[PDB]
Formats: C-alpha cells, structure tokens, sequence
C-alpha cells in the first residue's frame, strides 16, 4: 500500500490480502478483519474473487450459516487459503454446539450428525464427552440447561440502593 | 527577573486555592 | 423442624406422621388452626398445608447456640448494609 | 418533646450546633443510618445475651427464647417470586414517578437559566 505509486500492482497482491483477512478470520479478530478490509477499495471486495471469499465468509458467520461456512472449503480461491480455513472449523464445531444447547432442548443423535458437521459417529463420543454432554437412552442429548434464567429470583437491593443513593447525592450534594 | 516571576506565580496560585477554600466555607456557614 | 423455606406439608407427611388416614389431615389441621397452636392455610386441592408460624417452645442449649449464630449472621449482614450506606451516602450524611 | 417556649429555649442552646442547612432528603437517609446502627446495636445486644445464656453465664429465661423464636419467624422470604414480582413493579411505579419529577426539574431549570442568561444580557446591554 505504501510504496504502491512507483510499484506496479502485484498480481499475488489480492490473493495474500484475502489470506491475511481469511487469518484474521481464523483467529477471531474480526474487529482487525474490519479495519484491514477497508484498507481495500469498495470494488474489488465485491468483485475480486481472493477478497470476496473471506468477507462472505465473514457474513456467513456472523449471521449463523453454519453449513456455508462449511461448505466455503470447496470453493476456496486459492490452495493457499486452505490452512486457515481449518483453523476456521474448529471453532465452527465448538460454536455450533454451543448453539445446540441454548437453542435445542433435545436433538437425537444421529440428528446432529449434518448439524455438527461430524463424519464418523465415533466422533461425536470423544467430542461430546469434551463437551460433557450427558446422552440420553433413546439417542437424545438433553440439554436442559436454561434453569440458570438471569435469575430474577433475586432482587439486587445493593445496587438498587446504590443508584437511589446517588439519585439523593445529584439532589443534594450540589451545593 | 524569571525565577522571580516563577515564584511569584507559585505563590499566587497557592493564595488562590487557599481563597477559593475559604469562599467555599464561607458559602456553607452562610447558608445557616 | 421443618425451615421457614420448607414449611408446605404434603397431606401425606402429615398422615403419616399422625397415624392418621389422609381424608382426616384436614380436620387435624383445623383444630390445630382454631386453637391457636399454629398458623397458616390448606390448600386442599394440592393436599398441601401451608404453616407460616409456630407456637414457641421450649429450646436446648444447642438449639439456643444456633440461634445465636444465626443472630451473628444477621448482625453481619446489618453491620455490611450500615457501612455500605454511610460510605455511599457520606458526601450527603448530616 | 418540648413545649413551644422550651423549643424556643433550646434551639437558642443548640443555635451554634445544630446544622438545619441539610436537606430533608439528607435528614431521611441519616434516620436510615441511625436506624441501621441501631438495630445493629440491638441485635448485639441480643447476640451477647445469648452467649452468656450458651456458656451457663445466665439461666435459660424460656421466655426471651420464646420471643426470639417468634423474632425469627416473622423474618420475611424476599426470595419468593410474587414478592420479587411485587416489588419491582412497585419499584417501577415509584421510579416513573421521580422521573417525572426530574424531567420538570430539568425543565424548570432550563427556564431559570433561561432567565439568568436574558437578565444578564439586558444588564450588559442597558450598560
């Protein structure tokens, strides 16, 4: 970018930006991921394939299409781009099931076997006992966990008097 | 002459806060 | 013996407890109720009793020990709420 | 209490001591302290009773006991949810209330500095 007036445009130059955005991708800089993609003129982010690549992904996951982001693997732009693609996944898969639990209070077994994107059912036993999640008889995964409400049970008095108080000091420690 | 302006002007701004401590007292025993 | 917590006998606690058949618990709790010995209501369709207060008795040396921490526990949390007002509030405390 | 000449009297005495520059909000909040400290004091005045009745210093009364267990009865569950429920509606109700109260506050004080600023400038202006 600096030198870029005297320098001809690099033909790799896009390819390695989209990887250094894919990167950032990777390991969960997204606000970094924002700022080094305006670094990039408006056109080719919708236009040059190495750039549009990373930032669909992007909006695929922060809008939660799960399975596009999956499926960004086969129509990487360039062999380059697949490392960090796998850094990508293992979070995905983490995510993914993180969802599950809030979301679902019980999916079968072999059901989220496309959801978690899981090739083996071998490998659902060792990631779900990472995950603890306690499996049920009939191939159920109970995740009966939203009993932590926000807990409203509780009045917070202390910060209730706290704000009252200083209701009470703005009305008299003015003077 | 400028270590005495210097000085000067320390003791000024001391003399300031210790008015403008004083108005403020003096503003609280007004009030009653 | 039961905490203020978990003062809603089933019908069947009491039956149980009283040698007594279930249909019955009611009226036991009745008597219990126009006496004076304890205070509450029945909620009949859940066979349940709810006892809000008891009549005081006589307690051991032990239980009086409890009671005492149960006070120092209270002071406690007076004494935290006391410092947490005059430390909030000092700017504006007379 | 003290009668009108007696007040007079002792708010002569207490001319220099007492402060009445504090306002009634402040006066509020003070009685909540002293009432804190005050039932601080009582229950450890209870709490020590109980520890010379633990270690035999004083005989069982079985009749402080038995206002002690009714004490401890009558210390209401805050935890229950129709109370939670009751009292932040109740909490809101009051709250839309000083709101109100604080948005004509804030109006009347944009009017006041409204009239500062128009005095000031006639002041300037005629000067």
């Amino acid at each position: 970018f600096d030198y870029k007036e005297q320098l001809p445009e690099s033909a790799y130059m896009h390819q390695l930006l989209g990887l250094n955005l894919l990167f950032l991708l990777s390991q969960n800089r997204v606000a970094e991921f924002h700022t080094e993609l305006e670094r990039l003129p408006a056109k080719d982010i919708q236009t040059n394939v190495y750039i549009k690549h990373p930032v669909s992904l992007e909006q695929y996951l922060m809008e939660g299409s799960y399975n596009k982001v999956f499926l960004a693997k086969g129509n990487i732009p360039a062999e380059s781009y697949t490392f960090f693609i796998d850094i990508l996944l293992d979070t995905i898969r983490d995510e993914i099931a993180g969802c599950i639990e809030k979301a679902y209070e019980k999916i079968l077994f072999t059901e989220a076997t496309r959801i978690l994107f899981f090739n083996t059912p071998k490998k659902m036993t060792d990631y779900a006992k990472k995950r603890g999640w306690v499996l049920g008889p009939n191939n159920y995964y109970s995740f009966a966990s939203q009993q932590q409400k926000p807990e409203d049970t509780t009045i917070p008095s202390t910060e209730l008097a706290k704000q009252v108080i200083e209701y009470a000091r703005q009305l008299e420690m003015i003077v | 002459d400028l270590y005495s302006r210097y000085k000067k002007l320390q003791q000024e701004l001391e003399f300031l806060e210790v008015q403008e401590e004083y108005i403020k007292d003096e503003q609280k025993n007004l009030k009653k | 013996t039961r905490p203020a917590n978990h003062r809603q006998l089933t019908f069947e606690e009491i039956a149980k407890s009283a040698k007594i058949t279930v249909n019955e618990v009611e009226l036991l709790v009745m008597k219990a109720l126009s006496v004076g010995l304890v205070k509450g209501s029945i909620d009949e369709v859940d066979k349940r009793v709810h006892m809000t207060w008891v009549q005081p008795r006589v307690l051991d040396l032990q239980q009086i020990k409890g009671m005492k921490d149960r006070l120092e526990f209270w002071c406690t949390d007076v004494k935290s709420m006391e410092m947490l007002v005059e430390h909030q509030a000092h700017d504006i405390l007379t | 209490g003290a009668e009108e000449a007696e007040e007079v009297g002792v708010e002569h005495l207490l001319r220099d001591i007492k402060d009445t520059t504090v306002g009634t909000l402040s006066q509020r909040i003070t009685n909540q302290v002293h009432g804190l400290k005050g039932l601080n004091s009582k229950l450890l005045d209870i709490r020590s009773y109980l520890e010379k009745v633990a270690t035999g210093k004083l005989p069982i009364n079985h009749q402080i006991i038995y206002q002690l267990q009714d004490v401890f009865n009558l210390l209401p569950d805050v935890s229950l949810q129709e109370f939670v429920k009751a009292f932040y509606l109740k909490t809101n109700d009051q709250m839309v209330v000083v709101y109100l109260a604080s948005l004509i506050r804030s109006v009347v004080a944009l009017h006041n500095l409204i009239n500062n600023k128009i005095a000031n400038r006639d002041a300037e202006k005629k000067e």
